[PDB]
């Protein structure tokens, strides 16, 4: 899997 | 006074239980230092399609005396791609006993994530506008503020201790470090971004050769992998040995062979002289049909996530913007002191 707010 | 968490090693990444509401409805929510809204999953949620999204718990507005409808809509879009959807509301927030009154949560209604997540970072990256860019709510005072504001803790910080790759348990401690659990000192390193928490990374040292990069990386606990630029990833893959394949119509992911030879280490050095080193098991993902993704992946944004943070101890300080860091020392022998 996951990558979390970009 | 700190506030410690245990934080659960779910394998993608690590959550812990909060409760919320007047009767302390018991969540398993994602501890996300890369975002910064706390959300819960509603009872009566519709998860995405092939999502599990209510087996960590769900919260029930209409059961707590104490919840307030703020009538916003929110809206929260991930760099994996997943979202999540609902309205704004304010309830009592319970972690490891203390409470925190009036805190402001999103009642999320539909999400293609497992679980609710409690984003921890700058409230200037609260998710708060509009999918036209247009700010719909104001920035607010995200849980660790609170924490602050309520005097629960004397300083918005945390020490994250995601613990060992096998280890089931890890801890985050809210305004309080644990001094047993590093090796030398913390450096503080400066803050380099108005909304993100990162880092000037200095180089990176891989078989025994130096790769100079200079610019910054976000220290995500809610990232799973090593998330690098593409140019300066393809330098790192072809000294691993790591081999580029396209996985979708636009994704494209290093793979490595599954049994490749892990017994050295990966070292990254910090702007102030931080320095952290990473066995390099780590850069072996087992994936479920035989295949393995190397630890490191091409992305437009530059993210060491848990792969990464599991080797060392670090204490994030959202007030003085800098975030200190020791190589991890892995003991159950504990000495906090309060920050």
């Amino acid at each position: 899997x996951v990558v979390x707010a970009x | 006074d700190s506030i410690s968490l245990s934080l659960i090693n779910e394998g993608p990444s690590y959550a812990s239980k909060v409760s919320v509401g007047s009767n302390k409805q018991q969540q398993t929510v994602i501890i996300d230092t890369g975002s910064s809204d706390f959300w819960v999953v509603d009872s009566n949620a519709q998860c995405g399609k092939g999502v599990d999204c209510k087996s960590s718990g769900t919260f029930t507005p209409s059961s707590s005396s104490s919840y307030k409808n703020l009538g916003a809509a929110f809206t929260i879009r991930y760099g994996d791609g997943s979202t999540s959807q609902g309205t704004w509301g304010k309830d009592t927030v319970t972690i490891n006993g203390v409470s925190i009154t009036g805190q402001q949560i999103a009642d999320v209604t539909q999400t293609s994530v497992d679980q609710g997540i409690l984003g921890i970072g700058y409230t200037s990256n609260e998710a708060v506008y509009d999918t036209s860019g247009r700010q719909t709510t104001p920035n607010y005072d995200n849980v660790p503020v609170t924490l602050k504001k309520q005097g629960k803790i004397r300083t918005n910080a945390y020490s994250l201790y995601l613990n060992s790759p096998s280890a089931e348990t890890g801890t985050i401690i809210f305004g309080g470090v644990d001094n047993a659990k590093y090796s030398g000192k913390l450096v503080a390193e400066q803050v380099t971004s108005s909304q993100a928490l990162t880092i000037s990374l200095a180089s990176v040292n891989l078989k025994g050769s130096s790769f100079s990069f200079g610019d910054g990386a976000l220290l995500d606990s809610g990232t799973t992998l090593t998330y690098f630029p593409s140019d300066f990833a393809a330098q790192l893959a072809d000294k691993a040995g790591a081999r580029l394949v396209q996985v979708a119509r636009d994704q494209y992911l290093y793979f490595i062979d599954c049994n490749t030879d892990t017994s050295g280490t990966t070292v990254f050095n910090f702007g102030n002289g931080a320095k952290i080193t990473v066995p390099n098991t780590e850069y072996v993902y087992q994936n479920g049909d035989g295949t393995c993704l190397w630890g490191i992946q091409p992305s437009d944004d530059t993210i060491l996530g848990d792969n990464f943070l599991r080797h060392a101890y670090l204490l994030y300080n959202l007030d003085a913007n800098t975030i200190s860091i020791a190589q991890v020392k892995y003991t159950t022998d504990s000495s906090i002191s309060a920050v």
